[PDB]
């Protein structure tokens, strides 16, 4: 059930993004692409490492839920890229914000694919 | 609320010169300051963010410095296309903007050409009387226009309009004194008195209503 | 390319309402905070309101709180500003802007939509010719009195006279009407032996006046 996982993930992703917009001031635009949405099915193995890498920097409880959902959509033990999180504070916030933005966009895109 | 103060509404500079535009915040904002450039008929354009980061494609002659409460926007060598209004903006807390600083080009001083016009008879028919003092092609922008009716300084009924710096870097200004037609008809001598850096003494233009 | 296009600006009376729209293209609209910023005729900038990606959080500048409502429809890539209880000092160009978080700077702006709030209805100008009060040159002028809304266009001798013409910026009167003066200097031989006319066009009232001096 691809549709079921999208609907499971969507409120988690919306909340994470909107809470970041409300709490964090002055986050610069990174202009980077981090998440690859699709492989074609939703690309858990491309998205998962990023969520694993920001887990200590974010809400561990929601991230855990996201990871549990996305693991179900890793149709193999495909390999996971090792992610370099920026050390600089502003780069690091832009990195997190870009992940949340692109995750939001991916799910909304795949949801339009499904309707 | 954080108040951003740009002390100078206008600054004169010359092409080739360094320009220092200042902005001061009522409270610490750290480095959470942005600078914008605006040209007439256009939205403001982001130049600097986090007090010193130049936005993408912004020419290297523009820079920002400061942290805390006192910030400086600097053009290292002014180019003609840089004549514009520059605004600061803090984003430590809820957005507030400074009031803007308009860069204009310095030139040699230039005396105004001054013209004074009596209310037209068609206007007087309607019950109003506008006396019109027009000043053309002066520099610098700072000018004092004083209205006297039968010797008494007017402090009401006066509207002033100043042009933007024109193509040869001079300014024009209009001052209009409006009263009722009965009131206009009860006075005789109307004078527009001009004080200006280029005039060694005040230039008086006047007319006698009864002619 | 990131594009923001505002619409809905118009002329209204105090206490009226108006709804602004801003349609965005070139990015995933739901990924970004959006905001309105306005610029009053005196060119001060004032942030107006802000909305998070899915509408859960909004901020308003105090001057508009309880009168304006910001909202968004992500399906149509559209930001709205519902403006109620409008006042004269709401007159401004309204820009919609994109931001990363709710408190940030403004890297992307639309071109703006003009909102005019005035107790004056549209008003045609009254054009008063101002003749000289001997010389090498003389000065003629026209007072373009009491019109709304801006602008007027002034020309001399139906456009043939362009050199020596100086038209000043309009001023706003307490009545809410605008006024401006236009003058020309001509060689003295050309006066009073010739006739000079100032031609005023007021598009909004669709009126045309030719006044001889």
């Amino acid at each position: 059930d691809v549709r079921k996982i999208i609907l499971e993930l969507q409120p988690l992703s919306r909340g994470l993004l909107e809470d970041y917009q409300k709490k964090e001031t002055g986050v610069p635009e990174s202009n980077r692409t981090l998440l690859l949405c699709l492989t074609p099915r939703l690309n858990s193995s491309a998205i998962l490492p990023y969520f694993r890498a920001i887990r200590p920097l974010s809400d561990k409880n929601i991230i855990d839920k996201i990871i549990e959902q996305l693991d179900k959509l890793k149709f193999q033990h495909e390999p996971e890229t090792e992610i370099s999180v920026p050390a600089d504070t502003f780069e690091c916030k832009s990195f997190i914000l870009t992940i949340l933005q692109q995750f939001s966009a991916c799910l909304e895109s795949v949801f339009k694919s499904l309707n | 609320e954080i108040v951003m103060t740009q002390t100078h509404k206008f600054m004169s500079t010359s092409v080739g010169d360094r320009v220092n535009i200042t902005c001061k915040a009522s409270q610490d904002v750290g480095a959470a300051l942005a600078w914008y450039q605006q040209k007439p008929g256009q939205a403001p354009k982001l130049l600097i963010y986090w007090a010193s980061n130049r936005a993408t494609g912004v020419p290297s002659r523009f820079s920002g410095s400061g942290s805390g409460t006192d910030f400086t926007f600097t053009i290292s060598s002014l180019e003609p296309e840089d004549v514009a209004v520059y605004y600061c903006q803090q984003f430590s807390s809820y957005h507030t903007f400074g009031g803007g600083t308009k860069l204009e080009i310095k030139r040699n001083d230039a005396q105004p050409a001054v013209y004074l016009f009596q209310p037209s008879p068609d206007q007087l028919h309607t019950g109003s009387a506008s006396v019109v003092c027009l000043l053309n092609s002066f520099y610098p922008k700072d000018i004092n226009v004083k209205w006297k009716v039968d010797g008494v300084i007017q402090d009401t009924g006066i509207q002033e309009s100043v042009t933007e710096q024109d193509k040869d870097s001079t300014y024009s200004l209009s001052s209009t004194l409006t009263m009722s037609s009965t009131e206009y008809l009860s006075h005789e001598l109307y004078s527009c008195e001009i004080t200006h850096k280029s005039l060694p003494s005040t230039l008086i233009k006047s007319f006698q209503r009864s002619e | 390319e990131v594009q923001l296009v505002e619409s809905g600006g118009d002329l209204v009376k105090p206490g009226g309402s108006l709804r602004l729209s801003c349609v965005a293209s070139g990015f995933t609209f739901s990924s970004y905070v959006m905001s309105w910023v306005r610029q009053i005729p005196e060119k001060r900038l004032e942030w107006v309101a802000t909305i998070s990606s899915f509408g859960s959080y909004t901020y308003y500048v105090d001057a508009v709180k309880g009168r304006f409502t910001i909202s968004r429809d992500n399906a149509k890539n559209t930001l709205y500003l519902q403006m109620n209880s409008l006042r004269a000092e709401d007159t401004a160009i309204y820009y919609c802007t994109r931001q990363t978080t709710m408190i940030a700077w403004f890297a992307y702006w639309g071109q703006g939509t003009l909102v005019t709030v005035s107790s004056a209805s549209t008003t045609a100008p009254s054009v008063f010719p101002l003749a000289p009060s001997s010389g090498s040159t003389v000065a003629l002028a026209c007072l373009v009195s009491g019109y709304f809304p801006e602008p007027v266009t002034v020309s001399w001798n139906s456009g043939s006279l362009t050199s020596g013409v100086h038209t000043f910026p309009s001023v706003l009167q307490s009545s809410g009407l605008h006024s401006l003066s236009s003058m020309v200097t001509v060689p003295s031989s050309r006066w009073p032996s010739e006739t000079f006319t100032c031609n005023v066009v007021h598009p909004a009232s669709n009126t045309k006046v030719d006044k001889p001096v």
